[PDB]
This record gives structure tokens, C-alpha cells and sequence, in this order.
RNA sequence: UAAAUAUAGUUUAAAAACAUCAGAUUGUGAAUCUGACAACAGAGGCUUACGACCCCUUAUUUACCCCA
């Protein structure tokens, strides 16, 4: 059962990240938002009661990150479950002949940047933490669990920036699941497909029912709780390691 | 050479010598310069046939039950490989051992102090550490140091380990251990040290010397690591151990077994249960 | 919920079958144990309660199926989980120069036929079952789970055959899942690693303690209860569709 | 090079076949033509010239084989390149719920003995030949190159039972490229999406112009000479070994 | 035939971008010898002949990128191949619990931008070069290949940044594809395996020699030539585009 | 100072058992085969021989406290 874990959700105040906080903190889990300061996160936290804190912080920075962490052990004592949620993208073609239109260096830069290099600050930084807890009856100290998505196996159009980091995740999730298994840490990957989340549903009706169309069965948007399902599902089972998990209703993504 | 006919006279006296002697050991004899030390070494070479003789009567009595029984005499996942497969999984954690392990230094700088009886047992010894060291789960990355190339220890560990000498996962040098890593952080195990060792520390270097001296002599140990400004430990015998008979300065292979599992977060009482049972008569 | 489901689980007799039907029964499910004749499997209904039924069938055979799916819609009166278990392994060398042995043919054709052929035998014949349920508020009619192995991806010398077979299963998974997208059956795949399944808790002890130690973290054999806790967790989420999911502790299989 | 080699080429009387064995005896190799009575390979022999020679052969049946082989060593005095081209569909649905129509398990049959059971048995028999020959310079005996499809990775509806024989031949090229490795056997996969082979040809014109406007780029039917060429590369390259290489023109196939 | 195509090989002045050169260029080729100003790759390009030149660049900077394809440009008129072949590593581990040793971000961020950040820079700003080139027969107007590693696929401890990095690049290498598909540019990544890279060489000897010995079929360290003659049958094969090609002689890496 | 005491992988016994090393692609007794290593603290004596008997060195333990 996850009674009784602490979970630190980045990218917890929206998105997969609030439906992962939702259901963990139902089930009895106590719950740090990590988030960015402007991202409500603290109305979030205030919602789902004493069993959920809200920590502002850029996973990009190091000091943001151990400020946060520091706080979830001074709340609730302990870290047991990482979730890695926080990412962005960007739609740009990497080159379009037609109007001579490069993909910004910068842009790629900004995307790696949170989508990787934060989710790998918060993994290095989590390790440590999750490190110092004594090993339960099976020799587990703690679950990390990151967010790739369908686009680290085929990506579309103009997501070279959004594929590139997903692609890191799912490359670097074995190494470091081999580097902590020593320790008692299981490292987790979920590959979600086209989830309701508020990036998705910002796009245009058209674009948005087409691609919904589009995925097998069920025939609809991810909905963010069946995320939630999947990380409770992965913490509850100690022999899920080192692996990517696809949540996506059997969807290969078009060119 | 006179010694050949000379252990001929030996023989007839029944001195407790042996059928043949090769003539490598020939050249042994020699060496020895005293009728009591040619008697401690006629000895040894009578034991060493007859228990060549006993395995080789019960070998061939096994040989003759073992075709008897072939006389007399399905769904696996698996084929039987398991001595092969667990030799390249070995393999690969003593690699990555060598990348990130936790190194252990054996000093070979005790050839001058041991004579030829002492040297074989110490490359018996360092051959059961590495084993042990091999098999662990978390294993050391293992320092020959102060190994000379062409010295008799070297030519010692050639003979026993063969072709595998060249592929050992461990790194040999004629360097120093104060030449490879930082002289603060080199810690020398020795028994005559006055420190006590209280916890296993993960950020020190451990340097153990390879040196059986049956022929005791003290503090060598003691004086190369205070002739170079080393940090020197001793095992926490007294304490824990109600030390009865024996001598406190144990066997290579039991160093590195203490060590293995101090490193390994156990505590003292299962780190100490390699310390021979007839030195101590329990923890106190 | 899994409550009131009715599973028909193939080899169901023993290993990570009974396990699934252990836990399934234990949720309030109803069980069909589809296994051989020659199998314990009347004893194992017996003891799993009323909710549990003996089907003696070789997936193999259509007709065996055929009838052992009509012995679930007699009793239970409806099918909706259909675990794919049943399965042999054989340890035979392609080409042996020294010894100047051959894989014998028979062998390659035998493994096939019960892990690939049997597994797609239940798979279009549950279909059919499937096919008459009305679907549910999520237009599901049916989960299908099938076991492959890790040797499906990393297979260990002498195990061509075996890894053929899972190997198929691996591949055909997608398609069957775009086969029954519209129907609202979902098709998944799990991938066991080492397992204290019969056949491997047969082996010497100095062999299972080497299989425990290759396993990163949990440096132990999987308990089957795992794989039925991951069958549970397939049949709740609604999303899970057209995957393999890698229940190994991160192992890789070395020649 | 491939100047002096003896290249047993299944299926080499049509398709990928016949473009390989075209290749081959170009760049002066020696090329064995096992295909089925009736597939007019004899004619295919006979326009290759003294170096190609006809050996009627199915794959499925060991006898068949082992005579082919046979007339390879008594033609040519060795074999050095296995080329498995050999393959059929079928294209139908698991099950249909509107008109109650169940794929046949003859079907599934029949595709994988061809498929996969026929690779294997060329595989097992072709390395007895291979291990008789002497180590080159660089003590490699053979290279033996099996087809698969991007149907393995990616099948199509219908394509359930052919995806299963391809994920076959992926699942087992590791296997067995560690089961020959001590002999000097390097086993290699490639995966052709999408060529104009005459099975391709006899789709609808409208259908099969969709599939190559479908693909990225080129936007064309693959042409069976690049699968010839990639053929020749894996030949030439020592340190090709236990790899699939998809041949698809970036192509994945959609539900 | 790569007789008169201009190749700009990036970390060309050794490794595997100096092989790629001096097979390139035997062949007919022209190549750009892409690599930082201290490499010595003056000397390579001066041994290589007229028709190599090198040009000093940093593959992260954006400036310096574009100074060396201007160099292309200008002495050899366009650019028809790039090879992306910069790299580094760091071997760091995750967190070390004994040791109380985290992974420096730093580190990790160095190792992303050269590698990943490094190969986008150069794709982006090469399509814009190859965008220019008049369409061939087949319509192409350039190839792109990038290096990958196995750690992509099965990263050793204290391979997470290095891991990473090159699963960026096999995942964005369908993206890209599918991006210049419409321009007519290939994009394909080779991953190799064990090669007598200066990376390799860097470990210690006896670790190399053991690493050698892992590899099933040949049990040595690849040949730098063989990556060269790998990307020569890339450039040769129209057809090949969006895929990663291991080059690892069947091995697979254990922790 | 005096007493016992000293197994260099571990025990037991008065030589074995279990361990160690190298080789092995093992069809599931490899539960094996072929090799390597074999030194009852150390040194020197005596004797027909001995692990007894003498002596020295070192070490351990205990007793003593120093000629109480
Ligand atoms: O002869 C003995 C004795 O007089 C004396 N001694 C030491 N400890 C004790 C003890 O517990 N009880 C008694 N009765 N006598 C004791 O020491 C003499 C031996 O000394 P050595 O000359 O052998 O050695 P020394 O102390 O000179 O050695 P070091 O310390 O200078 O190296
Ligand atoms: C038998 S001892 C050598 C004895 C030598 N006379 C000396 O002064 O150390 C072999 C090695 O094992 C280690 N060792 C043995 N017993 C030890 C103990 N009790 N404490 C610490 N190290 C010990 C030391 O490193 C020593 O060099």
C-alpha cells in the first residue's frame, strides 16, 4: 500500500502531476507540490488538506531543488516517492525550406533544459535524500518514477526539441536504475500518449478531436487519473524496475 | 652433486624422506646449511608425496566407482553453463570495480624480509583475498603495490595464476600506494598499531601488508608506515574477542573477509566471525 | 475494480497462472483455470472456492478451447479477462561445431505451438466471447493479457526456440490490439524476468542464489504474486492498451 | 568483398531474393537459388549464369534443405552467406464482431511455418555447413542474414499472423547470434518496409500508391535492389552481428 | 557511389570521424574535418590531402558552425553528408550512498551539451546548407548521420549523462527524419559499441581487454573502419532513413 | 619471574573433512574431470626414530607484582 509514503511530485500544482497528488493523497500518502512559484500550486496544496505541502521550485536549480526537498523532510520527515511531471514543449520545425525557418538553438536549450536536465537534477538530489532512509522488509528505500512520453519512440513534426528529452529520459532511466539499485531505489519511466492535460486541451477542437480519434481504444484523451493509476501501480509493485511503461491506448503517432 | 648421494645415507636411516627428490629441490638442499633445516625439509617433501600418493589411490578408487556406475546406469530453461556464467558475471562487477570500487592496496615490500617457505603461503594467501574479493557482491578494487616485475613474489603469482595473471581485474604497479593516492587518506592496518580501528571508513585507503612471518618479526609493518607519515590501525581483537591462544596478526585471506564485510554494513560480531575459532573463546 | 470479472486464465494450474487467479479470486473475481488435464488444476479450483472452476484444455487444440470457453459461459455466464500463462521452455543449442549437434526441428515446432499458437488460439476464440459482451461506460468488452518473456528481448544461448516464441508474442501484440480496437478489447503483454515460477525453484540452490544475485534490485527471484498484482493493476487502467510491460528488476540476460 | 563467396539465397526465385542473388553474382560471388519447383527459379539460374545455380527446396522441410545444401557443396565446395528471403501473408483479422468471422488458425499456421519455422530450419542446417568451413583472417565461418518486417515492430490490421513470424525471427536473431558467436557465425535481421516486390504489387493500385506516398522519404516503394545493397554492407562489415536493421524509409505503419 | 560528395565530419581529427574521412576521401569524396581548434585536426586534414580541410569549430557555439560550413561553401561549393561523430563522457555515478558522492550537474549538463545539444546544432544549421543543394534523381538533397551509443539502449553505472545524451539523438532522430523528409534529407544514427575510441582507450587496460573479450562475435574492440564503411553504406542506400544501426557485434552491456 | 600455550585458509583428529587457484560452452551427478598448492610459531640440537627431550627467539594467556 502507499499509506503512509512521501511523494514528491514535481510539476505537482497542474497536469499529471495533480492528478498523481490527487489520488496519492486519497490513498492516504502525504504528498510535496514541487512547482514553479506562479503555478497556484499553494491553492492546489491548501485543496487536498495537511497531507500536502506546497514547495516552490525550479527544477533546474540545484538550491531550489534541495530548498524543496528540505522542506518535505522537515514536514513530513521522509522521502519515499519521487514523481518527475514538470516538462514543457515546443513546436518548431527543425528546418522548412520553403520559408527558411531554422529551429532557435535556444529553444532546444530551454526544453532539455527542464525536461531533462531537471528531471536528472531532481533524481541526483531525491537519491540522496531517499538514500538516507532505512531499507524496508523487501530492501527498498524508495520509487522514482519520470515522465517520458511517445515521443522519445516517435515523435512528430516539429517535436525534434520535446523527442530529444523524452528520448534522454527513457535512455538514462536503466543506467540509473542500475547506478541506485545498490542502494534500494527503483527507477521507473511512464511514456504517456495524449493525455487531457492543459497543454492538449489548449489546442485547436479540430486538432485536438482528430488526435483523439486517432488513438485505438479507448477512443478518447488519456484522462490524468489513469496516470495516477499507473504511478500508484508502479509503487505498489517492487519488482517494476528499469523500465518504460507506455500509456498511450496502443497509439503510434503519424508523421 | 654430492647431495644426491649424499640423502642416499639419509635414506637408509629412515629419516623421513621421501621416495624422489627433483632436481629443482636439489637445489634447495643446498641452501639449507644445517643438518636440523635439511631435516624440516626432508620432512616436508615426505608428507607432500604421501598425500600426492593417498589422492591419487583415492582419485583412482573414485575413477574405478564412478565407470561401475555407468555400467549400472524434459523441459529446462536453462542450459547447464552456471560455472561459466558466473565467471563473466564475476567478470563484469570486477570491472566495474575498477572504474568505482573502493581501492585495497596489498604492499609487496616484504620480499627481503621472508624467505622462501613464507613467500609461497603469502601468494597462497593473496590468491583465496582475491578470490573472496571476486565473489563479493560489492567488491574491492584491488592494489598489488610495491610489486617488483621481476621479483620473486611476481614470479610467484605468474606460476599460480598462468595466462589468468595478465586478466585479472586488479591493478599491479611497482609504485607506491603513496604514489597512487593522497597520504591522508591511506590508512595501514597492522596489530601493533596503538590506534584501534572503532568503524569502517568508505573514503580511506586500506593498506594491508603481504608479509607471513612465521619467523615473527614485530612492528615492520609498524616502521613502514611511520618511515612514510601513514595513519596506522589495528582490529578491534581485545575488545570484542576473549583472545585465549594464538597470535593476533591474522592471515591475509581473513583480513580481506573482515574487510568485505565491514564495508558491506555489517557490524563488528559478523566481521570478526572469520577470526579462527581457536584463538578466542567468544564475544565478550 | 476487478470485482465480479470473469477471467479464463491459461495454465492457470501452476506458476504465475495461479498466482493471478489467487489474487483475482481474492478480489471478488470469478476464475476459469484453463490448463491440462494432467495438471493439478481440479485441486487448485477446489481450494480457490465456488468462484473457481477447472477447464481442462491444450490451447493447442481448438476444439479443447472451444469447450472450455463454453464451460465458462455456462458457469459464469460471461468472459472478460482472458491472462495468457501457459507456456514450456526448452535449452537447445542452434548448432553445436565440438559435438556436431543440431537443434532438432521437432523441438523449435513444439515450443512454438504451445506458446505462440496456443497463446493466439485463446486469443481469437476469447474474442469471439468477448465479442458478445455489451460494452461497459468506457466501451471496454474485454481485457487480453498475454506472457512473454525477457528473452523476447535479451534470450541467453539455447534459447532460440523459446525466444522465438515470445518474441512473436511480443510482436503480434500491436497488431491484435489494432485488430480489437474497435470491438473495445484490450490487448497488453507482460514480460516476466526470473520468476520463482516451478521450473526455476527446481534448480540447485547454489543455481537460484547465482539468478537472485544477477537481478539488480530486488536481487531476488520475482514472487508470482508480483505478476498478478501487474495483471490486476493492466485490468483496472483503462488506458493500458498495446504494450509490453518488462517485469524483470531491471535485468538483463547475459549469454 | 564479396568476390569468391558462396551465398545460399532462400526464396532467391523472386522478390528480395533474386534482387540479392542478382547483386551477388555481379560483384562475383556464387549464389544457390532455393526456392520452390514451381517458382521458375531454374530460368532466374540460367540468366545469372555459370555461377548461380538452382536447388528446389521448401524451407519447412528438412529433407528438402538438406539436398539443397548438398548441391551447394558439391557446386561450389562451401557455403559462406545465408540469405533467408523466403516468406507469405495473409491478411486477416483476429476476429471481426459484425460478420462473426474468426481468423483460421490454418492461416497462422501455414505463415508461421514459412516464415518462421522455415528460417529456423535453414538457420540450424545452414550452420552445420557454415561450421565445416576454415576461419578467415578474422576467424569468422559465415554470415547468415535473416528478413524480417517492420511488421514486427509496427503490424497493420491483419497483419496479426505475419507480425507474429517477424517478431519471431527479431526475437531469436540474438539468440542465435550468441549460439553461433563461438563458431564464427554472425547472424543479422534486416526489416524491409514497404517494397515493390510482386506480393506488394498485388494490392490495389490505389492502395499500394497510398502506401508509398506514405512513406517519408523517399516517398516511393522500396526498390529491391537497396535491400540488395544493405545485403552486400552486412556481408562486407565484420562487426555487424545480432542487429535488426529497418529498411523502411523511416516509415511506421498506422493502424 | 560517393565519388564528388562533400561530407562535413564533425570531432573529425580522430576516432571515428577521422576514419569516416580517410575512407571517405579514398573513395572520392571531399571532406570538412569539423573540430576544435587544439585537436590537431590540421595535420589530419593536411596528411588526407587537397581535398580535406579542416575547419576549427565548437559544435555547441552557433557562430563557430556556421564559420566552418561557410568554409564548406567556399572551398568545396556544398554539402551533400554530415557526420556527426563529436562527443564525451564522463563515468559518474548517479549517487554513491558510501561514498556520499552526487552527480555534479555540471557534469551532466557538459556531456548534453556536446553531445546532444552539439548534434542538433549542427543538424539544424546543415539542413539549411543541404536545403540549398538542387534535388537529385531520387530527389535527395543530403544525408545526415549522427552517433549514438549502445548506452543508449543498455547504459553501464556511471554512464547517465553519456546515456542521456545519445538516447536524445535516437530520439529525435525520427522527428528530424520526418521533419527534412519533405526536403529530401536522410537522417540516420549508428550506434556503436565497442570501439578503440579514445573514450575506450581512456579506461584502464585491463578493463578494455575484458570488455574485448564480452563482445560474442568478434571478440575485439571495433575497428574505427568499420564505423567508416557503415556510414559509406548509408550514404550508398537511398532507402535507409530514420533508424539507428547498432554496431556492436551483438553485445549487450551488463552493469 | 614462573607456568602452560602457539595448526598462516578453517576445523577435527592424534591424517582426513570442508575450503583455495588455473583450465572446461557441462544436455542438467559439473554431486564431475585434468592440473596447481600441500611445511601443527620460529631457530639450533640430541637420538635408531619422534609433534617426546634440551636450548634460544618471538608471540599469546594467566599468575605475580617488583627480593612477597
Ligand atoms: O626477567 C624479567 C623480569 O625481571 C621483568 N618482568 C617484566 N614483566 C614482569 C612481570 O609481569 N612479572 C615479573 N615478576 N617480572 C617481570 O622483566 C624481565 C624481562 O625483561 P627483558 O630483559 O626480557 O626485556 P626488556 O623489558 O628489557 O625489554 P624492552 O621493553 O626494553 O624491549
Ligand atoms: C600476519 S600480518 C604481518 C605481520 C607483521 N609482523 C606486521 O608487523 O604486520 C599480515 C597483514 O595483515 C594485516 N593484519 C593482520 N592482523 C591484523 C590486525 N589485528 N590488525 C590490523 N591489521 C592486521 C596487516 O596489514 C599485516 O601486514
Amino acid at each position: 500500500s502507499v499509506k503512509g509514503l512521501v511523494a514528491v511530485i514535481t510539476g505537482g500544482a497542474s497536469g499529471l502531476g495533480l492528478a498523481t497528488a490527487e489520488r496519492l493523497v486519497g490513498q492516504g500518502a502525504s504528498a510535496v507540490l514541487l512547482d514553479l512559484p506562479n503555478s497556484g500550486g499553494e491553492a492546489q496544496a491548501k485543496k487536498l488538506g495537511n497531507n500536502c505541502v506546497f514547495a516552490p521550485a525550479d527544477v533546474t536549480s540545484e538550491k531550489d531543488v534541495q530548498t524543496a526537498l528540505a522542506l518535505a523532510k522537515g514536514k513530513f520527515g521522509r522521502v519515499d516517492v519521487a514523481v518527475n511531471c514538470a516538462g514543457i514543449a515546443v513546436a518548431s520545425k527543425t528546418y522548412n525550406l520553403k520559408k527558411g525557418q531554422t529551429h532557435t538553438l535556444e529553444d532546444f536549450q530551454r526544453v532539455l533544459d527542464v525536461n531533462l536536465m531537471g528531471t536528472f537534477n531532481v533524481i541526483r538530489l531525491v537519491a540522496g535524500e531517499m538514500g538516507q532512509n532505512e531499507p524496508d522488509q523487501g530492501g527498498q528505500r524508495g520509487v522514482i518514477i519520470n515522465t517520458a512520453s511517445v515521443a522519445a519512440f516517435e515523435g512528430q513534426v516539429g517535436q525534434a526539441a520535446y523527442s530529444a528529452s523524452k528520448g534522454g529520459i527513457v535512455g538514462m532511466t536503466l543506467p540509473i536504475a542500475r547506478d541506485l539499485a545498490p542502494i534500494g531505489i527503483r527507477v521507473m519511466t511512464i511514456a504517456p500518449g495524449l493525455f487531457g492535460t492543459p497543454l492538449l486541451t489548449s489546442l485547436p477542437e479540430k486538432v485536438c478531436n482528430f488526435l483523439a480519434s486517432q488513438v485505438p481504444f479507448p477512443s478518447r484523451l488519456g484522462d490524468p487519473a489513469e496516470y495516477a493509476h499507473l504511478v500508484q501501480a508502479i509503487i505498489e509493485n517492487p519488482f517494476l524496475n528499469g523500465e518504460v511503461i507506455r500509456l498511450d491506448g496502443a497509439i503510434r503517432m503519424q508523421p | 652433486a654430492a647431495t644426491r648421494e649424499f640423502i642416499e645415507m639419509w635414506r637408509l636411516l629412515g629419516r623421513e624422506v621421501p621416495e624422489h627428490i627433483t632436481e629443482e629441490e636439489l637445489k634447495t638442499l643446498m641452501e639449507c646449511v644445517s643438518n636440523t633445516a635439511k631435516k624440516k625439509y626432508l620432512k616436508y617433501l615426505y608428507t607432500k608425496e604421501k598425500v600426492k600418493k593417498a589422492r591419487q589411490i583415492k582419485k583412482e578408487m573414485k575413477a574405478a566407482a564412478r565407470e561401475e556406475a555407468k555400467n549400472i546406469k524434459k523441459n529446462f530453461l536453462f542450459l547447464r553453463l552456471w560455472d561459466r556464467n558466473m565467471d563473466i558475471a564475476m567478470g563484469w562487477k570486477g570491472a566495474q570495480a575498477m572504474q568505482f570500487g573502493q581501492p585495497l592496496v596489498f604492499d609487496m615490500a616484504y620480499e627481503n624480509y621472508m624467505k622462501r617457505k613464507e613467500l609461497q603461503n603469502t601468494v597462497s594467501q593473496l590468491l583465496e583475498s582475491e578470490g573472496w574479493n571476486r565473489r563479493n557482491v560489492d567488491p574491492f578494487h584491488i592494489y598489488f603495490c610495491n610489486l617488483k616485475i621481476d621479483g620473486a613474489l611476481h614470479r610467484e603469482l605468474v606460476k599460480r595464476y598462468q595466462e589468468k595473471w595478465d586478466k585479472l581485474l586488479l591493478t599491479s604497479t611497482e609504485k607506491s600506494h603513496v604514489d597512487l593516492f593522497p597520504k591522508d587518506s591511506i590508512i595501514y592496518l597492522t596489530a601493533d598499531s596503538p590506534n584501534v580501528m572503532t568503524t569502517f571508513r568508505h573514503d580511506k585507503v586500506y593498506v594491508i601488508g603481504s608479509f607471513v612471518d612465521k619467523s615473527m618479526q614485530p612492528g615492520t609493518s609498524l616502521a613502514k608506515a611511520k618511515r612514510l607519515n601513514l595513519a596506522t590501525e589495528c582490529l578491534p581483537l581485545d575488545k570484542y574477542l576473549q583472545w585465549e591462544i594464538g597470535n593476533k596478526n591474522l592471515t591475509l585471506d581473513q583480513m580481506i573477509r573482515i574487510l568485505l564485510c565491514l564495508k558491506n554494513n555489517g557490524n563488528w560480531q559478523e566481521a570478526l566471525q572469520f577470526v579462527p575459532k581457536r584463538k578466542h573463546t567468544g564475544f565478550l
